[PDB]
Parts: structure tokens; sequence; C-alpha cells
């Protein structure tokens, strides 16, 4: 049960 | 533009609020606040991002507050302090949620103490150098001792005719404590300032040894005999021998 | 008619052949309109219309950030794609076939989409219509092939061997 | 998880070493950071993949051999000080940076000439205190701590223009003579004759 | 051998509903889904679960951002709005359909923009409650669109079954009947 990995949102700005 | 972290540090009673101030880089809306302890193990408190609050732990969601108001310093609060909050406090910032790079603040060492009666300023002394030292080497030391002061929350500079030197100085690596069998002991700070023997001897130079104690603030209530033992400067002086 | 906001985006991991070549492309939405990429094959922000422009200019000009992308290829797409190695990849469900008065075909409840259909003795090259592939949306495919003329054989990833009528 | 070694490191001027970071899992790119005496982290690197060099400084990242390293070649007293990596997961659903158990990196000063002596001073507002200062002695040398005495800790000074660092410690509460006792003191030490 | 593959992160804010979604999917299938009212983390076949995890959490923080840049966008627009797209729907069974034999009925709601839409079962004429599945609103290659909802039926030659979809495109609840 291996963790995923994802993107965090970028901030606009 | 650096980041901007005060107080420098922080002494508080169980029971008081300790409060925190951090102004960011200009420019960056993401702000994180840790805690790190003695052994240097570090646990991260609250995350934001402008105005908004995006990810805290347990613990501070129940006992902290914290804000970052938009063109205004951030802020961190313990609302009933524990000795268990003793800690170095850092603030960081970064330019973008997506993307690691953190700059910290200088911090706020907080120490909590079960109340402050003991907490007192440091007396300051400077001690001339000794003859041989300028017979044998040409060259003249002048040391510098603080005493008698709680906690071991303190900066201390030497001034030459009114500007700071950092050059020929050296301090302590910290405070040693007067009795190590006392839970609180009072704490003793020495430095060294080593110049030519010529400059020594010329009577027209200043040299000053200055120590920024932290204390209590006019915040702290004070209901004992002696003195307020606050945030305040005790420094000592001494000329040229010719 | 009724005013509405969206702020929408997609994070594409593209594997090309499993891990072999990966291109990490990142789409921005606002509304309708799509106006800002990041493919991993140019390392860079593009707008793709002016609403876009602002925010590949901010971007851009954040080198560490444009650093950290380009490594998502490896931090994110690589590292998930051997996770769902082990079961979305590899993921077999056999179909099932049912033929009833054209001639019908029925293939249904397989996984993957990859399936061969055709139908005495020669496979009628003609007179052909089909429903296409159909996605139920619960990880399962049905379709129907149809034959026009007054045996079908099924291929599959999951079959050794081919099924018939 | 983030496993740092060496847990310690003393470095003679002008020598080089390297530190380590070990990821169990996949990181989204490393920070390497100094803690400086007065304890403000300085940011030394941030890296997403390859080397990177910054004055005596390199590192390298790998996310999928999932290390980082840090070289400090030629140090120098300024150097002293705690290092930490620090690292965010690719999973980890808080956006906050972990950090390695830090090295304690000491450099030692080089003397090269030792003049090994305990002078004594006299407070300058009165003739009523004293200390005794044990000083330019070299690095073999190190400085003990019975209970009406103190004696601080060894601490190293630099006349940055004149070219000259100098090591010292001070005892005060009794005679400098046996204030720093033979426990360790070299043999020519000069005791002067007040 | 060759493993062209495709993995999705798909994440909105919508205003001024105030709706947030953060899934992944693979070749167009959905993996899973964040509740982010409930922060947790929706497997969307069971067996998942036991091969894979994911820190719901995160997804809470980028929808946050995403509502945060929302914000940021508008204000670069000067506030212009944008037409509706209306939904395609379709109804179908899952399986063929044999009469006395249990089976899940799809309505396919597809192209359509925003991502917010009302979807009713309609068995013989009247709303049904009971047997009924949603599926979070799923990506497509452009930047519509698509959902799907399933009812468990029983095939008869007497019940006849409806979906009824309203979306702000249409100008009013499209219906899409089926009778065995
Ligand atoms: C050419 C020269 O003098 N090099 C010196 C070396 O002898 C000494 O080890 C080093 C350590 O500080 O400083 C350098
Ligand atoms: C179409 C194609 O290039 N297929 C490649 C294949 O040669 C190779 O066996 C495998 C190894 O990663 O990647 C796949
Ligand atoms: O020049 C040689 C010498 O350099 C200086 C010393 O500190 C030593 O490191 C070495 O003996
Ligand atoms: C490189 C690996 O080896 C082979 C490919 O078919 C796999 O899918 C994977 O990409
Ligand atoms: C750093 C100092 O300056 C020069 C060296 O040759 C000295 O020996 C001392 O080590």
């Amino acid at each position: 049960a291996d963790l995923i990995a994802y993107l965090k949102q970028a901030t606009k700005g | 533009m650096k980041v901007i972290q005060t107080p420098r540090y922080l002494v508080k009673g169980q029971g008081q609020k300790a409060k925190m101030r951090c102004i960011p880089e200009k420019g960056h809306p993401v702000v994180f606040w840790y805690q790190q302890n003695k052994n240097n193990e570090f646990k991260f408190l609250i995350n934001f991002q402008n105005q908004e609050v995006l990810q805290q732990i347990d613990m501070t969601e129940k006992r902290f507050s914290a804000e970052c108001p938009s063109n205004s310093p951030c802020s961190l609060e313990i609302q009933s302090s524990e000795a268990g909050d003793s800690a170095l406090y850092l603030c960081a910032s970064s330019l973008n949620w997506s993307q690691d790079t953190q700059y910290f603040g200088p911090g706020t060492r907080l120490l909590v103490l079960e109340d402050l009666k003991n907490v007192f300023p440091p007396e300051v002394a400077v001690f001339e150098p000794s003859e041989a030292e300028i017979s044998h080497t040409q060259k003249a030391t002048l040391v510098c001792l603080a005493t008698g002061f709680y906690p071991d929350h303190v900066e201390l500079s030497w001034w030459v005719n009114g500007k700071e030197v950092h050059s020929g100085v050296c301090t302590d690596p910290q405070p040693l404590k007067e009795q190590p069998a006392l839970n609180d002991s009072r704490y003793a700070l020495s430095s060294r300032l080593r110049v030519s023997a010529t400059f020594w001897q010329n009577p027209r130079n200043h040299f000053r040894c200055q120590v920024q104690f932290y204390g209590l603030s006019e915040n702290d209530e004070w209901t004992q005999d002696r003195a307020k033992p606050v945030t305040q400067i005790v420094s000592a002086e001494a000329w040229g021998r010719a | 008619s009724r005013p509405w906001f969206l702020e929408y985006c997609k994070s594409e991991c593209h594997f090309y052949n499993g891990t072999q070549r990966v291109r990490l492309l990142v789409r921005y939405f606002y509304n309708l309109e799509e106006n800002l990429r990041f493919d991993s094959d140019v390392g860079e922000f593009r707008a793709v219309t002016e609403l876009g422009r602002p925010d590949a200019e901010n971007w851009n000009s954040q080198p560490e950030f444009l650093e950290q992308k380009r490594a998502e290829v490896d931090t994110v797409c690589r590292h998930n794609y051997e996770i769902f190695d082990n079961f979305l990849v590899p993921r077999r469900v056999e179909p099932t076939v049912t033929v009833y008065p054209l001639l019908v075909c029925s293939v249904s409840d397989f996984y993957p989409g990859n399936i061969e259909v055709r139908w005495n003795g020669k496979e009628e090259k003609t007179g052909i219509v089909s429903t296409g592939l159909v996605r139920n949306g619960d990880w399962t495919f049905q379709t129907l092939v149809m034959l026009e003329t007054v045996t079908c054989q099924v291929e599959h990833p999951s079959l050794t061997d081919p099924v018939t009528v | 998880q983030v496993e740092q070694s060496p847990s310690a490191l003393s470095l003679h001027e002008g020598t080089g070493s390297a530190l380590r970071c070990n990821f169990t899992t996949t990181m989204r790119a490393v920070q390497w950071f100094q803690q400086n005496s007065r304890g403000s982290l300085i940011n030394l690197f941030y890296l997403a993949s390859g080397t990177k060099e910054n004055g005596r400084l390199k590192s390298t990242f790998n996310s999928k051999e999932s290390y980082s390293t840090l070289h400090i070649r030629d140090a120098q007293l300024e150097d002293s000080g705690t290092y930490f990596c620090a690292a965010l997961r690719a999973t980890g659903g808080n956006n906050k940076l972990t950090f390695g158990q830090g090295t304690v990196l000491s450099v030692i000063p080089d003397i090269q000439n030792p003049d090994p002596a305990v002078y004594q001073l006299r407070d300058s507002k009165s003739s009523d205190k004293s200390v005794c200062l044990f000083t330019d002695f070299d690095s073999q040398t190190n400085v003990s701590q019975d209970s009406d005495v103190y004696i601080t800790d060894k601490c190293v000074l630099d006349m940055r223009s004149m070219d000259f660092k100098s090591n010292s410690a001070v005892a005060w509460s009794f005679a400098c003579a046996n204030a720093f006792n033979n426990s360790i003191i070299p043999e020519d030490t000069f005791f002067p004759s007040p | 051998i060759k493993e062209e593959h495709t993995i999705i992160q798909a994440e909105f804010y919508l205003l001024p509903d105030k709706r947030g979604e953060f899934m992944f999917d693979f070749d167009g299938d959905e993996i899973f889904h964040v509740d982010i009212e409930k922060s947790e983390t929706i497997w969307r076949l069971e067996e998942f679960a036991k091969f894979a995890s994911f820190e719901a959490q995160g997804a809470l923080a980028n929808i946050a951002v995403d509502k945060a840049n929302l914000d940021v966008m508008k204000e670069r627009s000067n506030n212009t709005p944008d037409a509706n797209v209306a939904p395609e729907v379709t109804v179908l069974s899952r399986s063929p359909v044999n009469l006395g034999e249990p089976n899940i009925l799809i309505c396919f709601i597809d192209k359509f923009s925003p991502p917010v839409v009302n979807v009713t079962w309609l068995r013989n004429g009247r709303p049904v409650t009971e047997g009924v599945s949603e599926t979070v609103f799923l990506p497509r290659d452009d930047h519509l669109f698509r959902k799907f909802h399933y009812l468990t039926f029983l095939p008869s030659t007497d019940d006849f079954y409806d979906c009824e979809v309203d979306h702000w495109g249409l100008e009013e609840p499209l219906r899409k009947h089926w009778e065995f």
C-alpha cells in the first residue's frame, strides 16, 4: 500500500 | 530583504501568553512556523498562504493562534504557556506553494518557567591586559565578564570609540552555570578582545563591553521587592593606559 | 446565462512506454479556455493565450521552480508509475461474448480497452458497423460488433487463445 | 524519514569532508542549511537534481537513488556550526520540510607559533577583582573545569588584519598559577612573575 | 512489448457554487478522488486500497490554492464570464439486458462545462432513490467534463426508465428514455 505522489498546486500572482 | 523575527529571546511563566512576530521577505505569500529543540529535532506547526491558513497540526489549532494579515507582519501566540513549549521558534517564507525553497528568520528562543521570580540582569566588568602579556607579545587582551544573570538570554558585543568591533573578538560558546546543582542557577559569560599593544596604550581610545540582557517586558507583572529585571543593557568601560 | 468561474488544472503524466519515455504536461484552463501549459519536453511555461501570459512570466522567472517541475518527471510521474505498475498496468478482466440475431456479436465486461473483433471460414471485410469502444466508467469496456449479411472471434490481452462465437 | 551522517565532524583548517543524507522515499528536492553559532539557518543549496557548486561547497541530489551529499573543502573557522539537509517527500500531505539529524561541524584553528601563557588582569573600575587568562596555546590543548573556581571553555579569536589567531580560556574566583593546573598546560607554559 | 499509459491529476474550484474536486485517473478511468469535506481518499474500486494510499490533506491544500488562483484569474479578465456548454446525455445497459436478470443502467453525461449538474433517475416516470451510484466529474482530453450515473435495475417489459439531466446551458431538463 505505497503512498502516491502528486503535484502541489502553484501560486499565481 | 531577509526574513525578520522578533523578539530574539523570550522568557515567560506557565500560564502566560507567548507572542512572536515574523516579517516574511517582500513578495512571499507562503509562510511556515517550526519548533526546534535542544536535540536538534524540528516540528512543523502551521502553514499559511497569504492571509489564509492552509495547514496546521492538532496541538496548534488547540493551543496556538496565528495570523498573516496582508501587508502586516505574521504572528504566532501560545495561549497558555507550558514548560514543554520551550524551544527555538522559526519562521520561513517561500515564493510559491509548489516549490520547496525556504528562508528562515533568526528565530525566537522561548523559555517557559514556573514563574519569573528568579529572573536577574547581569553585572558586567572589564579587566585590563596583564603587563607581562604586553611585554611578552606586544599584544593587549581585554577580558569581559558578565555574572549573576538568569536566564542565559544575552548577547554581548565590544565597542571601540563608539564603533562596534568583530575582529580580535571571541565569546564563550555559551553562558556557564554558576552552580550546576541548582535547578535554577544563575549564569556567567566571558569574552575577549585583543588589540596591538600600541593601540591600547594611546589613552584616547575608549573600550566598552556591552551586554544586551533579555528579560521581562513591561507586559510582565512584577510583584517583588527588588527592581524589575527588564530587558536592558549593562555595560563596562575602560581607557588606554600608556 | 448564469455566470460562473472555473479554475481547472490537469497534470498529465504521459508514458510513451512505461518509464522509458515520460512526458509531464500541466495544463491550465480558465472557464472554457486553456490558457497555460507546462510541457516537460520544453522545460518552461508557454502561454496558450493572452490570459496565461502573466502566469508564464511570473513562473519562468522563478528558476528553482522550473528546476522543480523538470524533476517532477522523476519525483511524481516515474514514482507513481512503479506503483500503478503492480495493479493498474497489469489489470486483466476477461471478456464475455454473446451473439444474437444483421448478426450481433456482444463483447462485454472486459479490460483493458485493447480488443480484436472479427467474423464462414473467412471473416467478412465488408458491411460491418460498430458501436466503437464503450467506456462503462467502472473500469470495464463493452462493444457491439455487427455483420449485415442476410462465427465471430475475439482477441484480447486477457486471453492466451482467441474466443470464438 | 531522513538519515544524515556523520553526527559530528572535526576539521583542521584547509581540509575537507562530506555529509550525507539518505532518504527512505522519493523527495521532491533537497536543501542544505548551516545553523551558525547565533542559531541562524543559512541557505547553502537548493536542488531538485544534478550537482551544484557554490564557493567552497558542492552538493549532489539524486531522487531515484534517493540521497544527497554535501562537500566542504578547504574549511575555515566561519564554517563551524550545525549542518542540516531538508526535504519534502512527493507523497507528503503536509507542505513542510523534514530535517536530517544534523552534523555538528567543528573547525580546528591552525596555530603556527604557539606561545602558551597564563596572564592575570585587574578590574578596570577597581583593583579588588582579577581574572586569569590562559592564551596562545595550540589546539592539541583542551581546557578543563573546584567549586569556588570557574574555567570557561576555550574560544578562538582572529586579529584578521594582522594575520594572527589565538586560543584563550578564562578562569576566575587562589592564584593564576593554580587555576589552570598541569591538567593540562604545555610544559613550556610561560607563568610571568607578577 | 509497449506500455502506453497516462495518469492525470485533475483538480478544480468552481464559483459561486464553492465546489472543488481532486481526482486521479488512469487511461480515462478514475483511480480515486478525495472527499474534500470529509478529507479522505475514496478508491474507485475497493481492491485498490490494498495497493496504494494517498494523503488526502494534500488535496485539500491544493484546492485552497486553486480557490486563491481563481480569485487571481477573475481579476485579470475583469470578472468577464463565459457561455455554458450543454451535456450530451445517453442511457444504456452495462451488459446485454436479460428479462429476470439483474443489470445496471448507465446514464452517460458528456461534453459539459461548468461541472455542475442535477441528475435524477426515473423508474416508470417516478424518481428513484435506492440503488443509485454517482461518479465525480471526470476529465476529457479537452476542457469539457463527463460523468457517469449508475442505477441497479431488473429487466422487465412493463418498466420504463428515464434520465433527467438539468444543466445551466440547457433551456430545461433533458430527459432520456430506456425501455427493455
